[PDB]
């Protein structure tokens, strides 16, 4: 049980972290897709992981 | 696994083949039925030519 | 049978790769060329069928008329010198 | 004696190692775990093991199935089978008749934990599902272990003569066997053939 | 299942990552079929500059474990 | 009368009146086969239907 | 002699092909499989509607 | 179908009328967004009920097979 | 017309990955709607300004996603099993 | 309706939906080719009534079938000595981009040569 | 007599779904008193019925994909 | 009453309608039926590929190792993910497995099970979510009329197999490794008996 809910959780981080990064690439990559600044996009990645992690208990339930 | 990758892979072509098909919101005539269908071929391109620049060695 | 937009240009590709001063880089400018009509003009254009074969395969390679001429001049060396040969 | 098995599965279950290297010589005498369902048809090998007479007992083991119809639901196409023969043992010559038809040589592979694996693999073809919802795709597995070994060849000094017109064979003619089972995996068949190996019972 | 649920996971990336790049290229229309040699390399700029991206992420990541997990 | 029996009239059995009128008919068809059903007798409204052309030859 | 007035045909064509500036290849050219382009094979007929007449 | 299926339907119409109500203003919760949301909620069933009605009806008058009345 | 198609564990596994979907929409939604993801914008802090808005958006959800479920379950009215 | 306008229905409806139950059956040994698409079927229609529009005037003046007979025969030699070229370039086409391409040029051949063709043909008679 | 299963019946409402999501997207027929203008009842109406004929060519453009594969 | 030809077609082409339409019914059920065969039917014969072409041919065995090398996508060896979020997720007492996209997973699922595939009866799935078509004949018709099309209720197999020829497609356009491409060399042959009066070529 405890290293299936673990692998859950992993494969449940992994999602999340490859869908924010996916957001902000979108969001920040601009002129035909040819032109970005990882700087800003690990920025934007930290501060998305930041709001989904305060967001996930409250939305993630059983119930 | 497979299948949801395949169902996955649909479900995007045919949003974003609407998304541009659709964008006007006009009825749709014989001719858009073809269209829709050109949109999707050059979709399945776009998506060959990009795994294959990502896969191309080095 | 090539569409425009189908056509790859390769004639023009080795044109730009040519040289500066070439007799095909004349010849676009505006050169015209006439074949000789004397003896010993034909004579000594004889001489340079070679060449000219050798220039045409490069620009229109995959041309039918030149690969078909090619082939059969090469096979007609072939034949020629092993009768000489023999 | 070291038991370290290879186990053949995937796309190895299609395309075999050895038979795809060329490379029957440094694959013999390795212990080589396969998957499958056999065949009916049973060969008999005159052979004698302990110094009694018996006969060696060869079955085909499908190692992997294709299927190549698109119009599913107008013909019920057979698929392409990918097989091996596969050494069920050894019996004696009174006990011949005692080899039943299509018997159980081991019994199935209990079926896997994870439900993503009740699919058609996309290299062997196989659905280990207990009870496939389609049943023309239901299809039971067994896991055996064996040792693959190379094919022989005629020699009259050794008394290894085949008449097979009569039926009468003394040594292991793989292409003879395929041909005669009607086998796809022909060059496979020709390539090698698996000894099964079990623990002391 | 580890290594099939990592190479599910690459080949969803693979075609998010194309869809992104061939709705920022625009290469989707409805009046032809045939992708133009514009479209194409603008592809694959796009996946050229997606490999480049995910490459330093990688690499800061692996020098740096900066994450709060 | 379009194909007049003139032609063969000398023959009593019209083997080859009838070839003649069948391949009149039939070049006449080949040019309106696929209207009938859309601006011809064959349309679903009947009150605005039109008599096939070839109906003589027929 | 087999030669020289078919070799000076062609070189006549290509001298005339120049001086209009025809750069584009000729007729009758047939590019390897690398650069043949690939036929598209997938054709979906359109949906079958009653005709309104 | 599954109640899963419902579940998913419910998170949809979730997500639309959040988007609805604090994609404009992003303001603090009160009570007249109870009434907002329950009035979303209720146009969002009747947009589904009339795009499936119309999904339905065209899909069933397109023809399939030859007409048989009888 | 509901059926009987999973079980339990598999019923409930569903709607977690279902909500961890809603979660990540809800996500880019509040980033989208706080405008925390600007070109103008560097490093890996967050403004007191874009906490408000956060705090805010998470307030929201806590208080309507319930609610909200609850409703549409009774508006929906699916029939039981068996 | 009536029993019998219902049978009348019912057999026009029939005969109309010929296509959509031979559509099910296809061949697998064919050569396909890449149909023209609906755009460049009207624009192809509008050229043609734009040359019907031309030569109607003459035609309906005309009052021996011979003379209109003549015209027509020409006016269709014209016409098919494109059709050919049209034929094999789209049957060669490999991708609906081609398929235009050739329409387009067909189309423009007409509203040019073939108008030009008829007007002085037309004036000549 | 015809037979359909719970992954189709599925299925359906899948399309139900995406068709019902983008329309209302695109139509935004969230603004209104509960009941649906006329305008928007239209809007609806043609995206449904876009949204119809959009689902069942891509099911026959994936099928022939799938086909083309195969043979 | 004056028996023109043009005039008497009036009275004729009902009948000729009404007897076309018992004929092309007759046709279209027994005769077309019975003697074609539909979806391009074909005559397969297989070859086994031999070591003689499988000389260095499948040069890449573990697919895996390239797609983590290659995908555009974060590295999985980040210890990172084990403890990164937290969720309220219990009672996990086998082993799931997560599907990614927030509209194809329900489907996906729905594929995998095996209790999906049990058949209904219109009269048993007569409710749609919210709309109810037991008291709009009308809507059930076409509800039932939509259904008809085999596009959209194709059996598990069909089913199977095109997803299965969609990821060997993918596979093989993205990683171009051969080792997804069938093993087997099919030879396709259309077998038509043009010994028919029903169906004809071009």
């Amino acid at each position: 049980e405890d290293n299936y809910a673990a692998d859950v959780q992993r494969q449940f981080n992994r999602t999340a972290f490859d869908s924010l990064y996916k957001i902000c690439y979108n969001s920040l990559v601009q002129k035909n897709g040819s032109t970005i600044d990882f700087q800003k996009q690990i920025d934007c990645h930290q501060r998305l992981i930041q709001v989904f992690a305060k967001i996930a208990p409250i939305v993630v339930k059983v119930e | 696994m497979e299948q949801n990758t395949t169902q996955v892979f649909s479900d995007l072509a045919y949003k974003v083949c609407f998304k541009v098909i659709n964008d006007k919101n006009k009825p749709f005539v014989l001719h858009d039925e073809q269209r829709l269908a050109n949109c999707l071929t050059r979709y399945v391109e776009a998506f060959n030519v990009t795994s294959e620049y990502f896969f191309r060695e080095r | 049978m090539i569409l425009p937009h189908n056509n790859r240009q390769l004639a023009r590709q080795y044109f730009d790769s040519l040289p500066e001063n070439d007799i095909n880089r004349k010849y676009y400018e505006g050169l015209k060329y006439e074949t000789p009509k004397t003896f010993f003009g034909r004579f000594l254009n004889q001489f340079n069928i070679d060449a000219k074969l050798d220039t045409l395969s490069k620009f229109y390679t995959y041309q039918k008329t030149i690969r078909a001429t090619q082939a059969e001049l090469q096979e007609d060396r072939k034949s020629y010198l092993t009768n000489s040969l023999l | 004696a070291k038991d370290q098995p290879f186990d053949v599965d995937g796309f190895d279950a299609k395309v075999y190692p050895w038979v795809r290297e060329n490379n029957v010589n440094d694959w013999e005498y390795k212990l080589v775990k396969m998957r499958g369902y056999f065949k009916d048809q049973r060969f008999f090998v005159r052979r004698k093991r302990d110094g009694k007479e018996g006969f060696l007992v060869f079955a085909p083991f499908v190692t992997a199935v294709e299927r190549v119809n698109h119009r599913l639901k107008q013909k019920d196409l057979l698929p392409v089978e990918y097989s091996v023969f596969v050494n069920l043992g050894w019996v004696p010559v009174e006990n011949k008749k005692d080899v039943e038809l299509g018997g159980e040589v081991c019994p199935p592979m209990d079926a896997p934990t994870d439900s993503t694996l009740f699919v058609n693999d996309t290299f062997t073809g196989f659905n280990p599902d207990p009870a496939n919802p389609e049943d023309t795709e239901q299809v039971t597995l067994t896991e055996i272990t064996g040792i693959v070994r190379r094919g022989e060849q005629q020699d009259i000094l050794a008394r290894r003569r085949n008449w097979n017109k009569e039926g009468i064979y003394n040594w292991v003619d793989l292409d003879y066997m395929g041909k005669i089972f009607r086998l796809f995996n022909l060059d496979a068949i020709n390539t090698a053939y698996i000894e099964r190996v079990v623990p002391s019972f | 299942s580890d290594k099939r649920k990592i190479q599910h996971e690459g080949i969803i990336a693979l075609i998010n990552y194309s869809t992104l790049c061939a709705q920022k290229c625009d290469v989707l229309k409805g009046h032809d079929d045939k992708i133009t040699d514009t479209e194409e390399q603008c592809l694959r700029v796009c996946a050229e500059k997606i490999r480049q991206t995910f490459e330093f992420t990688n690499d800061i990541y692996l020098k740096n474990p900066n994450l709060t997990k | 009368t379009v194909v007049p029996t003139q032609t063969f009239y000398q023959m009593q059995d019209y083997y080859m009146l009838c070839g003649l009128r069948f391949e009149r008919w039939f070049r006449c068809d080949l040019v309106y086969h696929d209207q009938r059903h859309t601006k011809f007798d064959q349309v679903k409204n009947q009150k605005n239907y039109k008599t096939y052309p070839c109906y003589r030859e027929y | 002699q087999k030669y020289y007035t078919h070799m000076e045909h062609l070189w006549t064509v290509h001298v005339n092909r120049l001086n209009q500036k025809i750069l584009e290849d000729p007729l009758y050219t047939f590019y390897p499989q690398e650069l043949n382009v690939p036929k598209h094979n997938i054709i979906v007929p359109t949906i079958f509607r009653d005709t309104p007449q | 179908m599954d109640p899963v299926l419902g579940d998913v339907i419910a998170t949809r119409i979730y997500k639309a009328c959040f988007k609805h109500v604090y994609g404009k203003n992003m303001k603090a919760y009160s009570e007249k967004d109870e009434a907002k949301f329950d009035q979303c909620l209720t146009s969002y069933v009747e947009s589904y009920k009339s795009v499936t009605n119309h999904f339905i009806t065209y899909l069933g008058q397109l023809p399939k097979k030859g007409l048989s009345l009888d | 017309s509901t059926r009987k198609i999973f079980d339990s564990e598999e019923q409930s596994f569903i709607r977690l990955v279902d909500k961890f979907y809603l979660g990540l929409s809800l996500t880019k939604l509040c980033a989208q709607s706080c405008n925390l993801l600007r070109n103008d914008i560097s490093g890996s802090a967050l403004t007191q300004k874009e906490k408000d808005c956060l705090s805010i958006c998470y307030n929201n959800i806590e208080k309507t996603q319930s609610a909200f479920y609850a409703k549409v379950k009774t508006t929906m009215n699916l029939p039981a099993v068996e | 309706m009536d029993t019998i306008q219902k049978m009348n229905y019912e057999a026009t409806v029939n005969m109309g939906r010929q296509d959509l139950i031979t559509r099910e059956y296809t061949f697998y040994s064919d050569y396909e080719f890449i149909p023209i698409q609906e755009d460049r079927k009207q624009q192809m229609e509008d050229a043609l009534n734009n040359l019907h529009k031309i030569i109607h005037p003459t035609v309906t003046q005309l009052k021996k079938k011979a003379n209109v007979q003549e015209i027509q025969d020409r006016v269709f030699r014209k016409l098919q000595g494109w059709e050919g070229e049209l034929n094999t370039c789209v049957f060669s086409a490999k991708n609906v981009r081609d398929s235009n391409f050739c329409a387009d040029r067909f189309t423009n051949r007409i509203n040019t040569e073939g108008v030009e063709f008829v007007k002085q043909i037309l004036r000549e008679y | 007599d015809t037979e359909v299963s719970n992954h189709n019946y599925t299925q359906a409402v899948a399309y139900l779904n995406r068709a019902t999501s983008s329309c209302v997207k695109k139509c935004d027929s969230l603004n209104n008193n509960g009941s649906l203008s006329s305008k928007q009842e239209s809007c609806l109406k043609t995206c449904a019925e876009n949204h119809a004929i959009a689902t069942k060519i891509h099911a026959e453009y994936i099928r022939k994909l799938a086909e083309s594969k195969y043979l | 009453t004056f028996g023109e030809l043009q005039t008497a077609d009036d009275y004729l082409h009902v009948l000729q309608l009404r007897s076309q339409n018992k004929w092309v019914k007759n046709y279209w059920n027994r005769s077309l039926q019975e003697t074609g065969k539909t979806n391009k039917a074909h005559v397969i014969s297989p070859q086994e590929q031999l070591r003689l072409s499988l000389i260095n041919q499948y040069k890449s065995l573990n697919l895996s190792s390239s797609i983590k090398h290659n995908a555009p996508f974060i590295n999985r060896d980040l210890y990172v993910f084990d403890d990164l979020f937290s969720y309220n997720l219990g009672d996990i007492t086998t082993k799931k497995s997560l599907f990614n996209d927030k509209n194809s997973f329900l489907t996906s699922y729905s594929y995998l099970n095996n209790n999906s595939w049990n058949n209904n009866e219109f009269d048993l799935i007569d409710n749609l979510p919210f709309t109810t078509l037991f008291d709009n004949n009308d809507l059930f018709n076409n509800y039932k009329s939509f259904f008809q099309d085999s596009i959209f209720n194709s059996p598990k197999k069909q089913l199977s197999s095109d997803s299965k020829q969609l990821f060997k497609h993918i596979i093989y356009r993205s990683i171009k490794n051969n080792i997804i491409q069938d093993y087997t060399k099919l030879v396709k042959h259309e077998d038509f008996d043009e010994y028919s009066r029903w169906i004809k070529r071009s």
